[PDB]
């Protein structure tokens, strides 16, 4: 029925380069109280595959500290000249940081179902007597 | 420099009633 | 197991009956009429496209209010397979084969719809809880 | 054994007796009207928001003094399932599917409301401790 | 700076009836 | 180089995160409550 | 029901890149004395893990 | 089945273009000294 | 040089009695 709660999860957290997580649905409750497992694939509203959003790929954290270690090198460099490495070390360490996705509240997904669901135990039909 | 996008906000320009009618949940 | 056989016929019956629906045909089109159904209409729940029998069927995406499509679940119906019904009552539709797309339009669209009050897709069968618990 | 069938039909007799409850009715909108409810109402516990049969059931956001919104629980009722309650009555709400909101505004907010002192969502059923210890 | 093209979109120009002749599904 | 070593010596300090007191907050339940050995229902008689 | 004692835990720290920190709820104690282990994601008010 | 291919140019080479671009903007300013 | 924020503090302006009625479980 509509106003089912599907709970699912995610996991991992993204690499460089991608712009979608891999989000596994598990479990859907309807609103009568029917509850079956589907542990199926999260999809975008189109199907394709994972959720997507918002990337956020951190440039500032990864480069600042490489660039302002040179800015301040060559700022000393023109300040001695004037009388008349660690960029790398700071980029080496810090240039390895994954992206992170933010999708906000309210959006559409999809669900794929990956495996046949069975409903014979839960459910029976009956006619409806007319008048 | 750059932050995750809100949601849309809506327009607080249209605004009118819900209940064009009476719900029957209500027994009216 | 006797009622229970009995059940059955009457829910098979029942199905086949077909009584007291209202039918919408119209829906008008714009694009790559190539692609395009012989027939479209919906009795207030599913929405049906028919195709002509030299025809590929194409798929079918749902058209929300600000131009986003989106997958729909898909029966096809028929005798000869020649009906897709969609699952869904909407102003829009976009019809998609190739690089060949249809824009599929409700002229006639109904926001309250009818009420699915027995579980089913026919007012004559009722879906009971059977499972207990 | 048997008592205890007899106090569970007690507690559903009780349950959808629902007498003596009244309802604010004072609920605007304003937004992206296509994802309206047809009917809002409260009975000073939960808050209904009653959607048409072709409607998408849309997601329903709580939100606060500041405009934040927060997710609040939900329960979906009515005989097509047309119906979602939340637990909970506030002065402004979020509605939201996909790329369109909605806000729903309580003009008759009530900040007392009726206490809760049976422990159920009604005054005819009392919530027993039966654990003991 | 180049991003997924998207799905061509249908011309809205050349709208017409997609039924010329009632079904015979809906009995007609 | 000794600013290097330096850097090399004190770049990684991982974050600290502060959040205030009196903020809300969610638990989104993982897994099924069952409350059925410490409640019971009753109906209260009328009047 | 409200005013409940829920009570959970964090560990790890962070790492660099991270603004949110994983805690676990792991049990809630009603004011009637009702215990039940819940070892759930405590998350923001809006579902953000962590 | 093949489409439409991101080959993700300036996440590869970003970095790189702009730390030596900064570089040589540097350099250049501590040249520009006298 | 930055430090964590403090937590809002509220006014001193609209100081006004908390009780405009007795409790009753004051039993009054």
């Amino acid at each position: 029925d509509r106003g089912s709660k599907v709970v699912g999860f995610y996991q991992g957290g993204l690499r460089q380069g991608q712009a979608r997580i891999f989000v596994q649905w598990s479990r859907i409750e309807t609103p009568s109280g029917v509850v079956i497992n589907l542990d199926s694939p999260g999809t975008g509203p189109l199907g394709e595959a994972g959720l997507g959003g918002w990337i956020d790929r951190h440039f500032w954290e990864r480069f600042g500290g490489a660039i302002m270690i040179s800015l301040i090198g060559d700022l000393g460099d023109w300040a001695s000249r004037q009388g008349s490495s660690a960029a790398a070390e700071a980029l080496r360490n810090s240039i390895n940081i994954p992206p992170t996705l933010y999708k906000n509240q309210g959006e559409r997904v999809n669900i794929l179902v990956a495996r046949d669901l069975d409903f014979s135990d839960v459910y029976s039909l009956e006619s409806i007597p007319t008048k | 420099c750059a932050s995750a996008p809100k949601p849309k906000q809506p327009s607080d320009f249209n605004r009118e009633p819900v209940n064009k009618t009476v719900p029957v949940e209500i027994q009216r | 197991q006797t009622r229970e056989a009995n059940a059955r016929a009457a829910v098979e019956a029942a199905f086949e009956q077909r009584v007291g629906a209202y039918y919408n045909l119209k829906y008008m089109m714009s694009g790559d009429k190539d692609i395009a159904p012989v027939n479209a209409w919906d009795d207030g729940r599913f929405t049906y496209f028919k195709f002509s029998a030299n025809a590929d069927l194409p798929s079918i995406y749902f058209v929300d209010a600000e131009g986003n499509e989106s997958l729909v679940p898909r029966t096809t119906v028929g005798s000869s397979n020649n009906i897709i019904a969609v699952h869904k009552v909407n102003p829009k539709w976009m019809i998609r084969l190739g690089n060949r797309a249809l824009a599929i339009f409700n002229e006639a669209y109904d926001p309250n719809g009818v009420p699915n009050d027995t579980g089913t897709a026919s007012p004559a069968v009722r879906r009971v809880n059977k499972g207990g618990n």
